[PDB]
RNA sequence: UUUUUUUUUUUUUUUU
RNA sequence: GAACGAAAGUCGGAGGUUCGAAGACGAUCAGAUACCGUCGUAGUUCCGACCAUAAACGAUGCCGACCGGCGAUGCGGCGGCGUUAUUCCCAUGACCCGCCGGGCAGCUUCCGGGAAACCAAAGUCUUUGGGUUCCGGGGGGAGUAUGGUUGCAAAGCUGAAAC
């Protein structure tokens, strides 16, 4: 789910050190993100039907 | 005036509820509506002053004109039953149980409401909605008590309301006369229901047994 | 150290020295 | 408050509350504007016009309130004799 | 600042008050400001009943109290476990049940 | 250390309150009408939701709950709201009760119907 | 670009065009919540100073938590002032929340004369006082084209109060902002709250404006 | 004890109209004190006033609009020659378009403004607005 | 029941 | 200018239970001359005189007025076919209910204040003035020196500068 990177930066100050690490969004299909959802956030379908009375 | 005045069907629903005793203690600004002391140190409120200020709160429910803006609240379980069935009784819009402090002030969650009135039980019970009434500008109409504190109270009624059955006949008659000024059922004309819904059913068990006794 | 304490050390040198006055009045 | 051209000046003309006869401040949100409803005669029937009373802040917070808005009533004769 | 309004004590009319004795360190306190108590005890353990109640000469009729009038001073009373400390709005309290 | 999580009780409300009607109390049907029902990522999640979704069944069928009530709940709740008999709004109408009510109606232009007597010392608390 | 994304009933209002300018609001006190509503009414208010932004410290289990906190007087210059302060643990965080603050807290300033009625008011109506904490700032009204006699800080905020004269004595600590700031806000937002024997005509009441729109009010509910 | 009663009844003024009650009662009573509210009353911040004759000394009950901010007394009566006026005008008065001071001239107790016109000076009693 | 002391200075603040 | 003014202290007379500065030992500690324990001096007591100081504290000068409520409690006064003790009216007795005056207080409050803690006064203050006495002007040096004055003495009162 993170995407690590670390990079270096030379200047005439000296070197700088950069870290960005971006979460990616779950989508469950396509190339865009991960295919599996996390295990915390959990999705349920809504509610079914109405009509049930005999006949 | 001379046909909004009181009829003896009212004091006479009045006595038999109790609503003419109150509490022990008074509030310096509640002298004016109460009237004498008992032989059982308890202070006798009027019935003369108490129709007059349920009359001003009828015309001050039925002068906001959406009735959907008129927002009532109880906190105990006396007025929880009342309020529900009040509030679609006219148009109102209900609100008991826990009050969810933040109701008026903030505005990122989704249960927020604009009223333009409001309407209590009691506010000793109602301390919150009272102290979020001065921030949006909004008055006041209170069920008070002979004990009851007057901060942040624009109408105050005077009355009983630590029986069941006093609560309920307020809230019976202040829809009865608020409707009767919207003008649905003329004056000389009895209102189509009882104050029973209004006064609050208790454990069940005991209903099912004047059920089960009238079998 | 304590104001007493000070007042007290400030109180006996004072006597001392109304000691060495009256020795050479 | 008029110049001597005779414009009026000011950008508003705050409310002078109909208790105690102060100001509403821009700011002073105890403020409310009371609204009570016209009766008709013995008919009865609703008015479509209505009376208005202004109760500011700080008179709201003491409690003179329940004693002005009947008070104010009653020299306009809306509520008794 | 004033950490109480009535400076613990309760000397407000008076302009001295006598001391009495604290029992276990023994200093003299205004019997105002001095922690009271009153001790009501069986004389006897009360698990030490029933011993005597066995050899007990009478139909146990005589059950004898003992009554003392304990005085603590604040600053021993705290290390004896009786006036635990509070909280701002927990020192406006009183009687505890 | 069953002290089970936010997320877990979460979803496991959100199933009781949704779909009531499924489910049982039987803890092995109940399990699978969770994965018919939702989409849950894990097997341990599966059967700590079915867990806790089968005592919540033994408590909504015990009685009512404070967290959430179901359709029948509903409409017994406002039978009991609305619920009327013709009984006791009004007495045998004549009530009596005091001297100073006596006093008052005396006052306030009624007819002055019927009795009220009671007359008591001075002890008041 | 972005869409205004009404709420909370006075915004739409304001979306219906229904309340024309700002002053029907002042007349009646209500509550703003959201800030680009004066932005609809005012396109021309974007005239503001930060006035400082200084860090406080909290002192943590490991090392001192800073924060910023960002004072921003934004203001119209006919006589419309907000005063912000926003304390955040950005700068750019806490300048934006202390422009919306200020936007929040926007209120008129009355401007009356000196005592000659001719025209155009430059200055305060009388000697009005305003307090925050233990600063105490006095505005006196000053003779025509007599300029602001004052600190750089509430010379920039009267500067854009609309007063072009005015005298002014302080007292207390006049070094700290956080203070001096409010206290002058203060003294101009009580200028309406004043009385003065030339209001006194009784009130005329027009009507709300929920119950003048009530109409648009229940078909934007429904 | 007793001394100076018109700030004991202009005190008892400012406590009224702050506090935002209706009426006032002020126990001692002067002429000093009934042609101060007269001024008061034809300059219109006051409403209409009766006065309870005690045979002791009477007290006076004044009807109150509600537009007085402040009313007061400068204490030890200090003289006034004309033409220092405007020393007590910048240091007393709120503004150059209301405010009013109380002098006492040998004609009768006199406004701020109709003394500059009889051209008289004297005693300040004290000050409103 | 004990239970004392422990160099000295090193630490500065933003634009939207 | 004057009268009282706790404890301690000083000077006479009487006695001396307990406690107990000083002092003595025994223990604890590295050291105790300190806390702990044993003994025990002056004083603690009373009668005469002096000393005039304290966190002498509500750390809030005195008089006067105005500005919310509530239940108390102490002392008078008043009202109340409520109850109860005499013997049998009669009174004051004892509770209960309520009012008035001022006293010690308390809970609450957005009365208004203040830097806040908090206060019905510490409020009625930039809208600053009811009358009046004593006072403070960065900390130290210092309530020290030095003069005068009181005191038997301890010391008290007044009281600065260099730096
Ligand atoms: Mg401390
Ligand atoms: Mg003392
Ligand atoms: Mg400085
Ligand atoms: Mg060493
Ligand atoms: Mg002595
Ligand atoms: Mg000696
Ligand atoms: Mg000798
Ligand atoms: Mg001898
Ligand atoms: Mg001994
Ligand atoms: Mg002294
Ligand atoms: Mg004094
Ligand atoms: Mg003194
Ligand atoms: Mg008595
Ligand atoms: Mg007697
Ligand atoms: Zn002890």
């Amino acid at each position: 789910y993170v995407d690590t990177a670390v990079r270096h930066v030379l200047l005439r100050q000296g070197v700088l050190g950069i870290k960005v690490k971006i979460m990616l969004p779950w989508d469950p299909t396509g190339k865009i993100g991960p295919k599996k959802p996390l295990p915390d956030h959990v999705s349920i379908v809504e509610p079914k039907d109405e009509i049930l009375p005999t006949t | 005036l001379d046909v909004l005045q009181m009829k003896e069907e009212d004091v006479l629903k009045f006595l038999a509820a109790g609503t003419h005793l109150g509490g022990t203690n008074l509030d310096f600004q509640m002298e004016q509506y109460i009237y004498k002391r008992k032989s059982d140190g308890i202070y006798i409120i009027n019935l003369k002053r108490t129709w007059e200020k349920l009359l001003l709160a009828a015309r001050a429910i039925v002068a906001i004109e959406n009735p959907a803006d008129v927002s009532v609240i109880s906190s105990r379980n006396t007025g929880q039953r009342a309020v529900l069935k009040f509030a679609a009784a006219t148009g109102a819009t209900p609100i008991a149980g826990r009050f969810t402090p933040g109701t008026f002030t903030n505005q990122i969650q989704a249960a927020f409401r604009e009223p333009r009135l409001l309407v209590v039980t009691d506010p000793r019970a109602d301390h919150q909605p009272l102290t979020e009434a001065s921030y949006v500008n909004l008055p006041t109409i209170a069920l008070c008590n002979t004990d009851s504190p007057l901060r942040y109270v624009d109408i105050a009624i005077p009355c009983n309301n630590k029986g069941a059955h006093s609560v309920g006949l307020m809230w019976w008659m202040l829809a009865r006369e608020v409707l009767r000024m919207r003008g649905t059922i003329s004056r000389e004309h009895p209102w189509e229901v009882m104050p029973d819904l209004y006064f609050y059913r208790d454990p069940e068990e005991i209903e099912k047994e004047e059920q089960a006794a009238a079998e | 150290m304590r104001a007493k304490w000070r007042k007290k050390r400030m109180r006996r040198l004072k006597r001392k020295r109304r000691k060495m006055r009256q020795r050479s009045k | 408050m008029q110049n001597d051209a005779g414009e009026f000046v000011d950008l508003y003309v705050p409310r002078k509350c109909s208790a105690s006869n102060r100001i509403i401040g821009a700011k002073d949100h105890a403020s409310i504007q009371m609204n009570v409803a016209e009766v008709d005669k013995v008919t009865g029937r609703f008015n479509g016009q209505f009376k208005t009373y202004a109760i500011c802040g700080a008179i709201r917070r003491m409690g003179e309130s329940d004693d002005s808005i009947l008070r104010l009533a009653k020299a306009d004769g809306i509520v008794s004799k | 600042t004033k950490k109480r309004r009535n400076n613990g004590r309760a000397k407000k009319g008076r302009g001295h008050v006598q001391p009495i004795r604290c029992t276990n360190c023994a200093r003299c306190v205004p019997k105002d400001k001095a922690i009271k108590k009153f001790v009501i005890r069986n004389i006897v353990e009360a698990a030490a009943v029933r011993d005597i109640s066995e050899a007990s000469v009478f139909d146990a009729y005589v059950l004898p109290k003992l009554y003392v009038k304990l005085h603590y001073c604040v600053s021993c009373a705290i290390h004896s476990k009786v006036v635990r400390n509070r909280s701002r709005e927990a020192r406006k309290d009183r009687t505890p049940p | 250390g069953r002290v089970r999580t936010k997320t877990v009780k979460k979803a496991a409300r959100v199933i009781i309150e949704k779909y009531y009607t499924r489910l049982g109390n039987d803890f092995h049907t109940n399990k699978r009408v969770c994965e018919e029902i939702a989409i849950i990522p894990s097997k341990k999640l599966r059967n700590k939701i079915a867990g806790y979704v089968t005592h919540l069944m033994k408590r909504i069928q015990r009685g009512p709950v404070r967290g959430i009530s179901i359709k029948l709940q509903e409409e017994e709740r406002e039978r009991r709201d609305n619920y009327v008999p013709e009984v006791s709004a009004l007495d045998q109408e004549i009530i009596e009760v005091d001297p100073d009510t006596k006093e008052m109606l005396k006052l306030l232009d009624f007819g002055s119907l019927s009795n009220l007597q009671v007359t008591q010392p001075t002890v008041g608390m | 670009d972005k869409e205004w994304m009404p709420v909370t009933k006075l915004g739409r209002l304001v979306k219906d065009m229904k309340i024309k300018s700002l002053e029907e609001i002042y007349l009646f006190s209500l509550p703003i919540k959201e800030s680009e509503i004066i932005d609809f009414f005012l396109g021309a208010s974007l005239k503001d100073e930060v006035l400082k932004i200084m860090p406080v410290q909290k002192q943590t289990r490991a090392g001192q938590r800073t924060r910023f906190k960002a004072f921003v007087a934004i203001g119209d210059y006919n006589g419309h002032v907000g005063l912000g302060v926003k304390c955040s643990k950005e700068v750019a965080t806490a300048i934006r929340g202390a422009i919306i603050l200020a936007k929040l807290s926007i209120v008129p300033v009355r401007r009356g004369y000196w005592g000659n009625k001719i025209g155009k008011p430059h200055t305060v109506p009388c000697k009005v006082t305003g307090r925050c904490g233990s600063v105490l700032v006095r505005l006196i009204p000053a003779p025509r084209g007599t300029g602001i006699v004052s600190a750089p800080v509430p010379k920039k905020l009267l500067m854009m109060a609309g007063i072009d004269d005015c005298y002014t004595s302080a007292r207390g600590c006049t070094a700290t902002l956080g203070n001096f700031a409010k206290a002058t806000f203060d003294a101009i937002s009580k200028t309406y709250s004043y009385l003065t024997p030339d209001l006194w005509k009784e009130t005329v009441f027009t009507k709300s404006p929920y119950q003048e729109f009530t109409d648009h009010l229940v078909k934007t509910h429904t | 004890v007793r001394m100076n009663v018109l700030a004991d009844a202009l005190k008892s003024i400012n406590n009224a109209e702050k506090r935002g009650k209706r009426q006032v009662l002020i126990r001692p009573c002067s002429k000093v004190i009934v042609r101060f509210l007269t001024v008061m009353m034809k300059h219109g911040y006051i409403g209409e006033f009766e006065i309870i004759d005690d045979h002791r000394a009477g007290k006076i009950v004044v009807n109150l609009t509600g537009r007085l901010n402040k009313c007061g007394v400068i204490s030890p009566r200090f003289d006034v020659q004309l033409k220092d006026l405007e020393k007590w005008q910048n240091n007393l008065l709120p503004s150059r378009q209301f405010g009013f001071i109380v002098l006492t001239t040998s004609a009768g107790i006199m406004d701020h403004e109709e003394a500059r016109r009889k051209h008289t000076g004297g005693k300040i009693l004290g000050f409103f607005f």
